[PDB]
């Protein structure tokens, strides 16, 4: 088809300008939660250390115990679990409650907040952040509130925002990716901005197609990114979608209406640790330090253990590596008189390097957790000692349920506000089965 | 955290009738239970005084 | 329907 | 493909490999039978009923742990590491402990392998005066390699499961503390059990 | 158009299992070392040959196994049955229902 | 200044702006002023706020 395009640069620009500033300066705190979350992947070597470890023969072993320490805490959250409640400010409000206990815990039920919230708190945990979606969706017997769990990945935030629940952000949105057919499909009027995005970036990996290499996007899986973002306007907040090539959806007010009756943002988001340059971190990296310990001074000890030092005297007619790596092997062989070969000693670098592992592995274990929540410690202590290690792990951990509590309140609260948007007379009697509730269809 | 709101209202009232501080009625508290003769026993509990 | 899943019955694990 | 990787058949079976694919499109979800020679089902929507009364995919799986780039592993992943340093240290803590290594005069007619070969074992013996061969000491190499082992076997202890969890105490401790690090390892498998009860929920609900 | 049609669904769905078969080629390795890690085959082909050429025996040191029977173990100990519940009491007997099929 | 502290190569199409608001007791009593480094937002009235 003929399909006219490409009309200007300043609409384009206006149009991407928030998403490439939210890329551009993030990137430092995104590298460096891409780096925590890898470390906590078994993936803990670089290439070129694993190139040179190679090269000398030795393999790399890495000893991960990051890993424990998160899935300690994600346990401890887990073991913690919580249901929504709502409480009367007054008594005679009771009823009320009494109506909104149920109908968010419906939603609580129907979108499997159980998960979403292990997941987000994972997240918290690792990168620090956790972006929790409600939005709508299509049931049988009409529209109901939905929960949707973004990715840390997938999730742009404003980046001069401050608070830790994102009080002062100025806009926020969500990447996607999706095969075209798939979006010519849902949005069939949209079809000029659709382009191909096959080339994979170097340079910012965080908002790519989570495989990186894939060579099937040419012809036959073609897939495009595309942002929905939520920015708050002077007049209000305006939801908007769009591509790199245009606006899938023209700037529009948000259509999800807030607890005050008014458009707001539906996505709620939620920081553990906040920097002084608005970088927002997790746990993992405390124990990025010490881990690093744990396997140089492992591998360094090792290569001081399978080799030899050895002086040769210059009347020897063989090669000085060849000699050494002779002698090296444990069942080498040397020919020559008893000075000619001497064997230096290294045997205080190893114990001095296995002393500095021991000593990494104690400083890790007692760094964040205790190690006794997660029922390791150091062994040769009682239980009392170890009940009060849990306890003081547990209170340590306070910022982190405090985190997951505000996080789980801010959902409840916009699941209310949509279900009060949304839900009519029909769905509130086939689900809360009470004919009284039909007082609460609306907002008025 | 309860299964359905029936069930943390039935642990509320093991809580209160533990103490013994307040009479709770053993027909609204089968009412309250997830029993599966819950019917029987409450048409049971429920019937009239005999004639005599 | 008469009974669908999160509406009036909650499937979930019993002892 | 076949789990035996044998496939005599000199015949006496004849295997063939079929693929169920469903797949969501713009529409709803379809179910296919397919091989790469034709179609045992033609494309047809899902005949299995959902939640929300449309059709929809009746296989429910779960993964455990997803890296960045979509990769789904287990816990032995982790332990993978520690199982080699393991093995490696003990293979080479054995080969210097049966192994000696000698320095041999070179005024002996003899091969230095031989020479080798004959003092390392038990009941060799040697001709010569006392300067013709030296022994050199290996023996902080095999003890630091035990050393290291013995590490190694401590964090493969300590990486995955509790012992206490899984019945040992290694340490002797009260009992009390027992029952504190089997509620630690529980805290630690909590994510697990958690997988096994979404994935037992999703098959209920099927 | 029906050939057309059946063999473009063809062509799509054997690409599809290609290319989910493609992208999954080092998780699939990695998840098939483990196993073989957890099945006693703890050493690579050319290590068991320079042990053999060197006449030290291969002996493998298996702990992954008892961790995992340890994890597969508990998982059998905390088995639960389905149940189900009613949102509301008039959805009680429903439940039952439920209760009495999964 | 800004928190990311991007000014030199950023925030070229976002134009951000200080606002100082500051309350300040001098002998008639409290008084609050929105004010900037180039002129008077509030111009200095009375504090809003009634105290205790």
């Amino acid at each position: 088809m003929t399909s006219q395009e490409d009309y200007t640069l300043e609409a384009l620009t206006a149009a991407v300008r928030r998403f490439e500033e939210s890329e551009d300066a993030t990137t430092e705190a995104r590298a460096a939660a891409e780096r925590d979350r890898d470390y906590y992947d078994e993936k803990q070597w670089t290439a070129a250390e694993k190139a040179a470890l190679e090269r000398r023969g030795q393999p790399a072993i890495t000893f991960n115990r990051i890993k424990r320490k998160v899935n300690a805490l994600t346990g401890i959250e887990k073991q913690t679990r919580k249901d929504p409640r709502a409480f009367p400010r007054n008594p005679d409000d009771e009823e009320s409650a009494q109506a909104a206990t149920d109908a968010i815990r419906y939603v609580c039920e129907d979108s499997r907040w159980d998960d979403k919230r292990s997941e987000a708190a994972k997240e918290l945990a690792i990168e620090g952040t956790c972006a929790i979606m409600v939005g709508v969706k299509q049931a049988k017997g009409g529209i109901d509130p939905d929960i949707r769990r973004i990715a840390w990945d997938r999730f742009y935030y404003d980046p001069h925002a401050t608070a830790f629940d994102f009080e002062d952000a100025c806009y926020m949105g969500v990447v996607v990716w999706m095969d075209l057919d798939k979006a010519k499909a849902k949005y069939p009027q949209a079809e000029d901005v659709l382009i191909e995005t096959w080339r994979q970036a170097q340079q910012s990996e965080t908002y790519d197609d989570k495989p990186k290499h894939r060579l099937w996007a040419d012809y036959r899986r073609r897939r495009v990114r595309i942002c929905e973002e939520y920015y708050l306007d002077g007049e209000g907040w305006k939801f908007c979608m769009f591509t790199k090539a245009g606006f899938i959806v023209p700037p529009m007010p948000s259509p999800y209406i807030g607890e005050d009756g008014e458009p707001e943002c539906p996505i709620k988001a939620v920081s553990l640790y906040i920097d002084r340059d608005n970088n927002r971190y997790g746990e993992v990296r405390t124990m990025i330090g010490p881990q690093d310990e744990i396997n140089k001074r492992r591998s360094k000890a090792l290569h001081l253990i399978n080799s030899r030092q050895v002086r040769v005297s210059p009347n020897v007619q063989m090669d000085a590596q060849s000699v050494r790596k002779e002698l090296s092997k444990p069942d080498g062989v040397f020919v020559g008189d008893s000075g000619e070969v001497e064997i230096l000693p290294t045997q205080d670098m190893a114990s001095a390097n296995l002393a500095m592992l021991q000593e990494a592995k104690n400083e890790i274990d007692l760094l964040g957790p205790n190690a006794a929540l997660g029922g390791k410690a150091e062994g040769q202590m009682s239980g009392r000692a170890i009940l009060a290690q849990q306890q003081g792990g547990m209170t340590e951990a306070a910022t982190y349920l405090d985190r997951i509590r505000a996080l789980s309140i801010a959902v409840y609260r916009s699941v209310w506000a949509r279900i009060r948007q949304v839900w009519t007379g029909e769905r509130w009697v086939r689900v809360t089965d009470n004919e009284r509730n039909l007082r609460f269809v609306g907002l008025n | 955290d309860a299964p359905t709101i029936a069930a943390e209202e039935f642990e509320q009232l093991m809580k209160l009738a533990s103490t013994g501080i307040v009479p709770i009625p053993p027909d609204v508290l089968i009412e309250a239970s997830s029993l599966r003769n819950k019917p029987k026993l409450l048409e049971m509990l429920k019937q009239g005084p005999s004639q005599e | 329907a008469v009974a669908e899943l999160d509406v009036d019955i909650l499937v979930d694990e019993g002892l």
